[PDB]
């Protein structure tokens, strides 16, 4: 098939349960297994909370943006913020490594989406934003 | 009631979703599928993953 | 309090579900009565199925418009479409009439949407595509 979805929504932070509900029920088109799903509701509560707090600094102007698109049976997710942007990309992508480290969560992030997806890419550039990739490829039994 | 709040009612049926996927495990013998189990609760499988959601919070 | 989202996809059948339920998962911060969460579900339903066996006359490629605005105590939803348009709105509106009677057509529809939503406001034009309001104020005890 070859099914398309774009979300945009404020960059509170009342809108992350929104946003795993919103790609989740989306990708439940594949007809997933309730883990598969769950794994992709924190690859996006990672990336969704990653713009929120560090590209807009949790502005609730931010605008954060969704794009998936389902096509035969691989995940196509899509995260981006038009926010502050990552200096340094590889660095930045360390296990452990944080720029607010006011805990909160971790230190983990790009390790649990780089863990649970098949594939991660990363794209910023300084005040433009932030557009991560990440896909996950759907199996039947 | 209509007054369910939709807090207790998704949530309710949150529950309801741990122990359907368990039992199609068993009954299918491997992980079920959301659809799967969105047919044995009578529900879609994006209800499924709404009511899901309340469960986890 | 002003929480806002936009949402997109392909005119698919399949959309529909997805649709009222991120619609719902979205409204829900409002803490409505799963009564009120219904109707709200049920008019998106009602809206996206038009746009897409109407408006794109089952067309993949046409792209249904949603978008919802939160602002207290009120729900702001918007259906729009590029599609077909509607000849004669007052015509459309009246309960029974449909263009696909043909086709097990739910008479019912846009009398659906008047009765759960508090307000419905339909703005098309033949060719254009159409807009479908619909205001929902949300009940605080
Ligand atoms: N959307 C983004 N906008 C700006 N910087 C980001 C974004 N996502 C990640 N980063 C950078 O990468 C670092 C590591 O992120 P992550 O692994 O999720 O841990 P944490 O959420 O604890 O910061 C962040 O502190 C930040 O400097
Ligand atoms: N988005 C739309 N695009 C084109 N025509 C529409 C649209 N929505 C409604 N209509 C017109 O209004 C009629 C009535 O719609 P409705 O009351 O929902 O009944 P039904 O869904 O059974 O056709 C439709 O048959 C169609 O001709
Ligand atoms: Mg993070
Ligand atoms: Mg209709």
């Amino acid at each position: 098939m070859r099914n398309e979805m774009h979300l945009q929504f404020s960059a509170r932070s009342e809108n992350e349960s929104f946003a795993r509900v919103t790609v989740a029920a989306f990708v439940a088109q594949l007809d997933p297994t309730m883990d598969e799903l769950t794994e992709i509701k924190t690859v996006v509560s990672e990336a969704v909370t990653n713009a929120i707090i560090h590209g807009y600094n949790n502005d609730p102007n931010g605008i954060v943006s969704i794009s998936v698109i389902i096509e035969d049976g691989v995940v196509h997710l899509t995260v981006r913020d038009e926010g502050v942007g990552i200096p340094d990309i590889e660095e930045a992508r360390q296990p452990l490594f944080t720029t607010k480290p006011e805990l909160e969560r971790s230190g983990m992030g790009f390790t649990i989406m780089e863990n649970f997806m098949d594939e991660v890419i990363v794209e910023s550039e300084v005040n433009k934003g932030t557009t991560v990739y990440l896909k996950k490829h759907i199996v039947k039994s | 009631d209509g007054t369910v709040k939709v807090s207790r009612s998704l949530k309710e049926m949150g529950n309801k979703i741990r122990k359907a996927k368990d039992e199609l495990s068993k009954t299918r013998g491997r992980a079920p599928t959301v659809t799967e189990i969105a047919d044995h609760l009578g529900i879609s499988p994006e209800d499924v993953v709404l009511a899901q959601e309340a469960v986890r919070l």
